[PDB]
C-alpha cells in the first residue's frame, strides 16, 4: 500500500511561482529518498533533483539549481517542490518518485502527477452540457449512445466520470483529449449503453460527473 | 553525464509479437540500468531494475538484458494492455540521473469501421449563445478518418476542431470527436446538419444527420 499522492493542477502566469505536494504513505517517508522529475507535453522525463525527508538534504539538477526548491515536512509525512521565475519552457506534468537500494537505485514507486500550465490565462470550472442522440434510423437492436461536454475549463486537468441512476458505476468511460479554444478547453465523454439495458430498463437518465481542481460538476444525460 | 538512446523511437507490433526495445549508454553503465513503462495519461512504472531483474507484480513476458552500453528489454507476446512509452534509465553517474528518449509501441490490428453518431446541441447550451454539434466515431482502426461537415449539403470549413483517442487497452482501435461551433443564432438559420464520415472500413463514406429542433 505504497502510495505518493500529489497536489492538483495549476495555473500560473509566467514569473510566477509554484509548489506541489506529495504526501506519502504505506512506508517510513523519512527512510528512502524523494526524487521529483517533469514531463513536458509529448517530450520524456527530466530529472529535477532529490531531497532526504530525514536530512532535509537536497541536491538538485543545474539546469534548476537557483530556481528550485525541495522541501518536507515529516509530520505529515509530505514532500514539496517550489519553482520559481515560471517560463512557458516549465509547462509539463511534475511526478514526484520513491527511489530504493544505494547502489542500484531505482524509482519504484512515482506520483499520479501535477500539471503546471505556464499561460496567460485565468482558471476556471467547466461547464457540463448533455448530449443525446438523434438519428434519421434509430435501430432498436443497435447500442444506444449519450455524452457529456465540458467547456471553458482551465487547466486541462478535467476527469469524467458517469454513473448510472441506481448510483452504481459506469465502467464505459470514453474519453477524448481536450481542445483548447479561446485560452480555455474543452473536452467530451461518450457512454455507449447496451440495448438489452436500455430496453429492459425505466432509467430516465445517467449522470454525467467531471472532476477539475477548480470546481467538481455533475449533469444528468436523458436516456432516449 | 551519461547519455541514454533508445532504439526505435517508434515500434509497430501485432499481439502475440516478440518486442525488442534497445538502449545503449555513451559510456560504460555496468548493470545499473531501469527499464519504465508509461501509459498514456498515467505516471511511470517501474518493469525492471538492475537490468535483468523484473519488479514484483509486472507481468513475466517482459524481461531485460545486458550489461556495459548496449541493453535490451523484451516482451516474448506483446498484448493489447502494452501499449505505452518505454523509457530506460541509467543510475551509474549520478547526479544527473538520465533516461532515454522513449520508445512509443503500436499495436498493429485488422482494419475496423468506425461507429458514427450525431449528436445535436443542446437546449441548455443553445440558451448560452453557442451551439456545439458533436459527431463521434467509434472504435475504429486505422487512425486514418476524415469529418466532414455539411449544413444545409454545404461544406463548413473553419469552425470544426477533432480530437482523436490513443489506441484502446483491448482491443487497439481509435476514437475520435468532431465538434462544429456555430452562435445561437447561426445555428437557427439553418436545417439539415450532416457529418460524413470516411475510413477504408466503409465501403464509402457514412454519412449521419438531423435536422434542427427535429429533435
Ligand atoms: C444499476 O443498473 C445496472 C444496469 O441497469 C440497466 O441499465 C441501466 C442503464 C438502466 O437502463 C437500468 O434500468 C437497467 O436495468 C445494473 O447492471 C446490470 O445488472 C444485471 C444483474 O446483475 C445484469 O444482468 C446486467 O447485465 C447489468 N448491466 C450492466 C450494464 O452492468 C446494476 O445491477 C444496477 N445496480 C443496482 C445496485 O441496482
Amino acid at each position: 500500500q505504497v502510495q505518493l499522492v500529489q497536489s492538483g493542477a495549476e495555473v500560473k502566469k509566467p514569473g510566477a511561482s509554484v509548489k506541489v505536494s506529495c504526501k506519502a504513505s504505506g512506508y517510513t517517508f523519512t527512510g528512502y529518498y524523494m526524487h521529483w522529475v517533469r514531463q513536458a507535453p509529448g517530450q520524456g522525463l527530466e530529472w529535477m533533483g532529490w531531497i532526504n525527508p530525514n536530512s532535509g538534504g537536497t541536491n538538485y539538477a543545474q539546469k534548476f539549481q537557483g530556481r528550485v526548491t525541495m522541501t518536507r515536512d515529516t509530520s505529515i509525512s509530505t514532500a514539496y517542490m517550489e519553482l520559481s521565475r515560471l517560463r512557458s519552457d516549465d509547462t509539463a506534468v511534475y511526478y514526484c518518485a520513491r527511489a530504493q537500494w544505494l547502489v542500484v537505485t531505482n524509482f519504484d514507486y512515482w506520483g499520479q502527477g501535477t500539471l503546471v500550465t505556464v499561460s496567460s490565462g485565468s482558471a476556471s470550472a467547466p461547464t457540463l452540457f448533455p448530449l443525446v442522440s438523434c438519428e434519421n434510423s434509430p435501430s432498436d437492436t443497435s447500442s444506444v449512445a449519450v455524452g457529456c461536454l465540458a467547456q471553458d475549463f482551465l487547466p486541462d486537468s478535467i476527469t469524467f466520470s458517469w454513473k448510472y441512476k441506481n448510483n452504481s458505476d459506469i465502467s464505459s468511460t470514453r474519453g477524448f483529449p481536450s481542445v483548447l479554444r479561446g485560452g480555455k478547453y474543452a473536452a467530451t465523454s461518450q457512454v455507449l449503453l447496451p440495448s438489452k439495458d436500455v430496453m429492459q430498463g425505466t432509467d430516465e437518465h445517467v449522470v454525467c460527473k467531471v472532476q477539475h481542481p477548480n470546481g467538481n460538476k455533475e449533469k444528468n444525460v436523458p436516456l432516449p | 553525464d551519461i547519455q541514454m538512446t533508445q532504439s526505435p523511437s517508434s515500434l509497430s507490433a501485432s499481439v502475440g509479437d516478440r518486442v525488442t526495445i534497445t538502449c545503449r549508454a555513451s559510456q560504460s553503465i555496468s548493470s545499473y540500468l531501469n527499464w519504465y513503462q508509461q501509459k498514456p495519461g498515467k505516471a511511470p512504472k517501474l518493469l525492471i531494475y538492475a537490468a535483468s531483474s523484473l519488479q514484483s507484480g509486472v507481468p513475466s513476458r517482459f524481461s531485460g538484458s545486458g550489461s556495459g552500453t548496449d541493453f535490451t528489454l523484451t516482451i516474448s507476446s506483446l498484448q493489447p494492455e502494452d501499449f505505452a512509452t518505454y523509457y530506460c534509465q541509467q543510475s551509474y553517474s549520478t547526479p544527473p540521473w538520465t533516461f532515454g528518449q522513449g520508445t512509443k509501441l503500436e499495436i498493429k490490428r485488422t482494419v475496423a469501421a468506425p461507429s458514427v453518431f450525431i449528436f445535436p446541441p443542446s437546449d441548455e447550451q443553445l440558451k448560452s449563445g453557442t451551439a456545439s454539434v458533436v459527431c463521434l466515431l467509434n472504435n475504429f482502426y486505422p487512425r486514418e478518418a476524415k469529418v466532414q461537415w455539411k449544413v444545409d449539403n454545404a461544406l463548413q470549413s473553419g469552425n470544426s476542431q477533432e480530437s482523436v483517442t490513443e489506441q484502446d487497452s483491448k482491443d487497439s482501435t481509435y476514437s475520435l470527436s468532431s465538434t462544429l461551433t456555430l452562435s445561437k443564432a447561426d445555428y437557427e438559420k439553418h436545417k439539415v446538419y450532416a457529418c460524413e464520415v470516411t475510413h477504408q472500413g466503409l465501403s464509402s463514406p457514412v454519412t449521419k444527420s438531423f435536422n434542427r429542433g427535429e429533435c
